[PDB]
């Protein structure tokens, strides 16, 4: 059922900074 | 998934739980994780 409300206001697509994030482990092999 | 020839020994690792292999600073194996709950080093140069 398409139960959809009315107060859906669009933002300004507010720009920010992702300065040092997104770093992860590229594979499942230990190094040191 | 690994064969070779080595001298095994108990480690001093801080091995993460999601993990299975233990390669060194310059891409060689040097430590492994046993499939029945052990984490042993792999000094594969027996002697040469």
């Amino acid at each position: 059922r398409c139960t959809t409300f009315d107060d859906v206001q669009a933002p300004n697509y507010t720009q920010h900074t992702s300065s040092m994030r997104g770093v992860y482990y590229p594979d499942e092999i230990f190094r040191s | 998934g690994l064969t070779g020839t080595g001298v095994l020994t108990p480690s001093s690792k801080r091995f993460q739980p999601f993990q299975q292999f233990g390669r060194d600073v310059s891409d060689f194996t040097d430590s492994v994780r046993d499939p029945k709950t052990s984490e042993i080093l792999d000094i594969s140069p027996c002697s040469f």
